[PDB]
């Protein structure tokens, strides 16, 4: 029954329903992509101080 | 026209985009890297420059 | 400040040549306040509302947190984002928040 | 000679908010099957000038009521800050490299609407002080939306150098990676510069002339000149913003006739808003936004925010 | 210390003594608060801009919000005594 | 040299001259909008240019206007100018002769953006705060 | 003496070849802090770099020229903007040198 | 967050990091009171670094 | 027609078209082609520091 | 400055 | 409702548990700052046209006092680079935090705000006020004892003691006396804070006590004014006939457990030599006690006559009973032959 309310609200107030949606997966989805390691590995990569010798 | 169709172009839309600004960044930040070794490069010299033109200064001012 | 200079000042010719050019006759009546037609009740007063600062604070109470959203975009360059990223999304989830206890405590 | 280019900066754009008054009469006309003003040019295009000597000719009142001294900074203040927003704008080369002038166009916009309090407090009138207020209402009930949404829509160019902006759209635009932001940057500054459906401030019929009332010629000049200026500015920016273009450093001047083609066809584009919607009215002009734009302009917030880390596509 | 700071700090003292001289309805001296509160800012962050001291680059901005932040709260107790009056300390 | 910054930091002064007297709230605001963009322009001699726009925008594109607000709000008839009392205008005249007695007499980007990643602590106090200010604003008017 | 853009249009090199005295240099600053301490290896990475340019002048330059004022052309100093004459350059010396 | 050194991002040096590492080795078992004295001259160095 | 709409806003055009020229070529006017330069942090400013000097 | 304590005088620059 | 409410007083509790933690300055500013904001609403509970000025007093004191504070952080970070608590180095800056800090505790001559902020709220956010209040700014004066200027200190601690006499004796409702009471011991306590934190903190804890033990008493008979006090003897004789002893215990009469404060500071200054200073005190705090004696007459050693409607409120039985009082009056009384568990505080 509580999938039914979703077809309820989605009736009503389809904005905020966007909005948690995308809201949360925005949230639960990042720990899921691999790319996440390298994205952390890139920041190391790139050196504004000076490498000593 | 149908409701599906709204979403599917508008999402396809936001895919692609994500797909080539994913590409073009990442080389932008290769060009840079490289910029970064460019200036990492040219440094130490400058450290020597303007090391002597300090002492040389200091030196002249307390003339 | 050199450009704020010359903006200024050039506003202020306009005003000048604004008011020093007409040269004709101010009276009274004329230049009293307009109020479709008939003349006012009284002096501006107190529009009273407790429904401008109902939100208004609310205006400044997010816009303090969107004052702590702006370092951001260089914020995301930093070397360990894990450590950052959970703060990134935290106070977004409190500015919804305070809305959201807004949003149904009418 | 820096000074001539700011002279050069200057004096064409007060050129454009006048031929752009007229533009406005003339499209917005067109829209009501009538045609606009027409008489007087042999297109037209004499009427602007004529138009503001009849004002400037005409006596400006200073009213009894009114305290003088507010009365008068406020339409300084708002040509000032109108034509000081443009100066850091890339085109292509901006006038001044601010390291973050983007967060100063927000600073310029946000101090413009201050005027519009003091024009209707010091104004004394009744219509003044209440069409005053509500405007304040609205004005910053979108800055905050205003200000967030563009934050996300910048956490991936890099950085708040405009310049740069240009730089990330060598290709495909920005607005086809996140165009509801854009939606909610074009509407948001469909009521932040105080236009159409959001029409309150001017108030019309709903307040006749609102809170400008009272300033009679020069003055009301200036405020008039400064909406303008506030409209094409916005909409260059919008322009710059949401739409990259092929830039070849070794003739900047093609990029310039590519963007005020594009920052043009944004500007008609109110106008053909103008000629079509109704007004709001105050309390739904907020409650679209409280209620309805911000939550998505917060998810649509995580989201990029969240983006360059999984993507990892970090500016 | 440097002429500026002495300037500064004694738009503090203005920005108090003000507040403190306190005379008819109260928002003047919340205006007089928020004052002192941008002192503060300000001879703050020029502090921390001048020993690159960088860490507390954060700090001016945090302070600022929680002063703004209790100035936020300042006006709401007035509309409550402006409520029942139309505000006067007197 | 210039001593711009030292004459900012003098109209900032008076600015508060004009500002701490205290001649309706709304006066008083156009005083910290002085001193605001003074304030702005002082920092941002140093470059310290990110928060002197902080203060510009988030301060006085924030709090002053709600204070423009606030006089809608109080008001009351016949509002005081600086020259209306001989109070008022002998305070103001009272910070000037001291004021003039005393004139007779990039690290930021990566220093702030250290806010989240390396300072997670008062990210989450001032969130807190922020939070039950608003829990607070509404127990007070409700 | 040479200008800054010029400097780096090839400074990606001068890295790759002049390095010793370099490294030991800078080594030997972050060490003992004292500039004057070590001074001496200040100059030996000037003299070092000038037979650097000698070695470039006398082959690469035309080239080399045709590498740098297109550089030098753009404000930000941006690699990308030229890249092509890099193939000229970077191969009359992977070659002639 | 205390202390002009004690690790910032990207290794930026305290502008007084020197006379401020000197002043706090100086500064350990001899705790607050003797301290005062002792370390008096480095920590007069920092003074004049700091101003 | 609506034709007729373009005298109008082509004028338009031609006054935003001017600045966007004019700062371009002034720049490139005053530095002899060399196209400006941005100084966005302090090392970039070094270079102009060390320039200037040299010729 | 004599007042409450020492202003060292001088132009900003010099620090 | 309650959820929120309890999650201000958490908040307010987490809003000193903050200044007890941290060793940073700006996370104690902060710990204050964060504790005004939620300290606030609570005294606008059931809300009045009075209530409303009461919390404008405390509010604006406050804000004026945290300002200060910060300002004299400020300074003392421009003439020494540091964050960390310790040593101030700069007196100019030191007296500031000083007076910052004696605001925030209400001792004289500032103490103006809290005899009326206390009129203002039911007796419930004022023991609040009285006691929670009170731990945070002495929680960062027994870290900054080390540097003081002790003549600074005395003197406010002093005058707090006669101000907190003097403005004893002149009323009538309660909960005005409770504040000059209050107002009394901080003198107590902020007066030997310069020359031995511990009994500082042993003096604290009396009193929280103390004042914990009255106020629940207050609350139990919900009496206010004087004369409405005076009642009390007949309904529920127990409590008025417990008022008696927790107010002796205030009063300091040695073998209760009040004088335990006071003989512990008598010591420590005595060691000090300082002599003088406690016996100009020590009488004073005399002076203190006659009021809670003539307090004690109107209500339980005398009867003054009950009113008639009274009758039909002896069928009823108080109820809501507060768990924690009857300890927090032993403890308040009986327990002086346990001074020396004091070093326990070390």
């Amino acid at each position: 029954r509580i999938a039914s309310f979703l077809k309820n609200a989605w009736a009503k107030e389809p904005v905020l329903v966007a909005s948690f949606a995308i809201g949360g997966l925005a949230i639960i989805l990042p720990s899921l992509s691999p790319y996440t390691n390298y994205a952390i590995r890139i920041n190391r990569a790139t050196p504004y101080n000076y490498p000593v010798p | 026209l149908s409701g599906y169709s709204m979403f599917a172009v508008g999402i396809g839309t936001l895919l692609f985009g994500y797909w080539s600004m994913m590409k073009w960044n990442r080389e932008r930040r290769r060009l840079q890297i490289e910029d970064f070794e460019a200036r990492i490069a040219l440094m130490p010299l400058f450290q020597a420059e303007k090391d002597r033109r300090v002492l040389q200064m200091l030196r002249e001012n307390l003339e | 400040m050199l450009t704020l200079l010359t903006n200024v000042t050039l506003a202020s010719l306009l005003v000048l040549i604004a008011f020093w050019l007409p040269q004709l006759n101010a009276y009274s009546e004329k230049t009293s306040p307009y109020e479709c037609g008939f003349d006012p009740m009284g002096s501006a007063r107190l529009p009273f509302s407790m429904k401008f600062f109902l939100v208004a604070i609310t205006f400044l109470l997010f816009d303090l947190e969107i004052a702590l959203l702006l370092p951001l975009p260089w914020a995301s360059q930093t070397n360990n984002l894990k450590t950052m990223l959970t703060m990134a999304l935290f106070l977004l989830i409190l500015l919804a928040a305070s809305l959201a206890y807004e949003w149904t405590q009418k | 000679m820096f000074m001539i280019n700011i002279l050069s900066l200057i004096i064409p754009i007060l050129l454009a908010v006048a031929f752009l008054t007229l533009v406005e009469r003339k499209v917005l006309g067109y829209m009501q099957l009538r045609k606009g003003p027409n008489v007087v040019g042999p297109y037209g295009l004499l009427q602007p000038i004529a138009d503001a000597l009849k004002l400037f000719t005409k006596e400006p009142l200073r009213p009894a009521t009114s305290s003088i001294s507010m009365f008068i900074i406020a339409p300084i203040l708002a040509l000032s800050l109108a034509l000081t927003m443009w100066v850091p704008l890339p085109m292509p080369y901006p006038l001044i490299n601010m390291n973050l002038g983007v967060l100063f166009m927000l600073a310029m916009s946000s101090l413009a609407v201050y005027s519009i309090l003091w024009s209707g407090w010091a104004s004394n009138s009744k219509y003044a002080l209440i069409g005053a207020l509500r405007a304040v209402a609205q004005t910053i009930s979108y800055e905050v939306t205003l200000a967030i949404i563009l934050l996300s829509v910048l956490l991936m160019n890099g950085s708040y150098t405009l310049s740069t902006l240009i730089t990330t759209q060598e290709h495909i635009w920005m607005i086809f990676t996140s165009w509801p932001l854009a939606m909610m940057w074009f509407i948001s500054t469909l009521a932040e510069t105080n236009r159409a459906p959001f029409d309150l401030t001017e108030g019309e019929s709903e307040l006749v002339s609102g809170f400008n009332v009272e300033y009679a010629a020069g003055p009301f000049a200036m405020f008039f000149m400064a909406e303008y200026a506030n409209i094409i500015m916005m909409n260059a920016f919008t322009a710059i913003l949401f739409l990259g273009a092929s830039h070849d450093p070794h003739t900047p001047e093609l990029y310039t006739i590519n963007f005020v083609l594009k920052t043009l066809a944004l500007t008609i584009t109110f106008l053909w808003i103008r000629a079509s919607y109704p007004r709001f009215r105050y309390d739904q002009l907020m409650h679209l936004l409280w209620k309805s734009f911000l939550p998505l302009t917060l998810a649509l917030c995580m989201w990029h925010i969240s983006l360059p880390i999984m993507t990892a596509s970090i500016p | 210390m440097p002429l500026v700071y002495m300037n500064i700090i004694m738009a503090f003292a203005i920005a108090l003594a003000g507040l403190l001289m306190y005379r008819s309805h109260l928002m003047s001296s919340l205006l007089c608060l928020e004052g002192m509160m941008l002192s503060l800012f300000i001879m703050s962050t020029l502090i921390i801009l001048n020993t690159h001291f960088t860490l507390a680059n954060m700090m001016p901005i945090i302070l600022l919000v929680f002063a703004a932040c209790e100035a936020a709260l300042g006006l709401s107790l007035l509309v409550m005594v402006s409520n029942t009056y139309g505000t006067d300390y007197v | 040299t210039m001593y711009i910054a030292f004459i900012l930091s003098t109209i900032f002064v008076i600015g508060f001259v004009g500002f701490s007297s205290k001649p309706s709230p709304i006066y008083g605001g156009l005083g910290l909008i002085v001193s605001g963009g003074v304030g702005c322009g002082i920092v941002l001699n140093f470059g310290g240019s990110f928060l002197g726009l902080m203060v510009f925008l988030i301060y006085l594109g924030g709090m002053l206007v709600v204070f423009g607000y606030t006089t809608a709000m109080a008001t009351e008839m016949y509002p005081e100018v600086w020259v209306s009392n001989k109070t008022v205008f002998g305070a103001f005249v009272s910070g000037l002769m001291m004021e003039f007695c005393m004139v007779y007499y990039s690290e930021e980007a990566m220093g702030i953006a250290a806010l989240y990643s390396y300072g997670t602590w008062l990210v989450i106090v001032t969130g807190w705060s922020l939070l039950i200010g608003v829990v607070v604003i509404m127990e007070i008017t409700r | 003496k040479v200008s800054s853009s010029v400097l780096k249009a090839a400074a990606h090199h001068y890295g790759a070849q002049c390095d010793k005295p370099n490294k030991e240099f800078m080594l030997c600053r972050w060490e003992e802090k004292d500039p004057r301490r070590c001074l001496e290896e200040g100059k030996l990475v000037n003299q070092c770099a000038l037979d650097f340019f000698r070695q470039i002048k006398r082959h690469c330059a035309e080239p080399f020229t045709e590498y740098w004022t297109c550089i030098d052309y753009s404000g930000l100093q941006l690699f990308r903007h030229c890249r092509k004459q890099q193939a000229k350059f970077d191969e009359c010396v992977l070659d002639k040198l | 967050m205390t202390i002009q050194s004690a690790e910032q991002p990207h290794k930026i040096p305290g502008r007084c990091h020197a006379f401020e590492k000197e002043w706090i080795e100086c500064a350990h078992g001899i705790g607050g009171i003797r301290a005062e004295k002792e370390c008096k001259i480095e920590f007069d160095d920092f003074v004049e670094c700091l101003l | 027609m609506w034709f007729e709409i373009l005298p109008g806003i082509a004028v338009m055009a031609a006054c935003l078209f001017i600045p966007g020229m004019a700062t371009a070529h002034i720049h490139k006017f005053t530095n002899g082609g060399k196209e400006k330069r941005v100084a966005h942090f302090s090392y970039q400013w070094n270079l102009m520091e060390r320039d200037r000097r040299i010729s | 400055v004599e007042i409450i304590f020492k202003f060292n005088g001088l132009g900003d620059w010099v620090i | 409702n309650p959820i929120i409410y309890t999650t201000l007083i958490m908040t307010v509790m987490s809003g000193t548990m903050l200044v007890m933690i941290s060793s940073h300055w700006l996370l104690i500013w902060i710990g204050f700052e964060m504790n005004l904001l939620a300290m606030i609403p609570v005294l606008m509970k059931n809300f009045n046209p009075r209530a409303t000025e009461a919390a404008t007093k405390y509010f604006l004191t406050q804000a004026t006092a945290s300002m200060m504070l910060m300002m004299a952080i400020i300074i003392n970070l421009l003439y020494s680079g540091q964050w960390t608590i310790t040593k101030m180095f700069n007196p100019v800056a030191m007296t500031m935090m000083t007076m910052a800090l004696a605001m925030k505790l209400g001792l004289s001559p500032f103490h103006f705000w809290v005899p009326e902020v206390t009129q203002g709220i039911s007796l419930q956010a004022g023991l609040l006020l009285l006691t929670w209040q009170k731990l945070a700014p002495l929680s960062v004066l027994c870290q900054i004892s080390q540097s003081i200027n002790p003549n600074l200190m005395l003197t406010m601690a002093m005058l707090s003691i006669l101000i907190g006499g003097w403005g004893g004796l002149n009323q009538t409702q309660l909960r005005k006396i409770m504040a000059y009471s209050s107002i009394a011991h901080m003198g107590w306590m902020t007066a030997v804070l310069p020359y031995n934190t511990t009994m500082t903190i042993l003096n604290l804890l009396i009193y929280i006590t103390m004042t914990l033990a009255m106020f629940m008493l207050l609350i139990h008979s919900s009496a206010t004014t004087t004369l409405s006090l005076s009642h009390t003897w007949n309904k529920m004789p127990v409590i008025t006939s417990l008022m008696m002893v927790t107010l002796l215990s205030m009063g300091g009469l040695p073998p209760l457990s009040g004088f335990m404060p006071k003989w512990m500071i008598i010591q420590e200054m005595t060691k000090n030599e300082s002599i003088i200073m406690p016996t100009l005190m020590a009488m004073t705090a005399l002076l203190n006690l006659y009021f809670y004696m003539r307090l004690a007459y109107s209500s339980s050693l005398t009867m003054f006559p009950s009113t008639n409607n009274m009758k039909m409120k002896w069928q009823f039985e108080h109820t809501k009973q507060m768990k924690l009082l009857p300890t927090m009056i032993v403890l308040s009384t009986l327990v002086l032959p346990m001074t020396p568990a004091l070093s326990s505080l070390n």
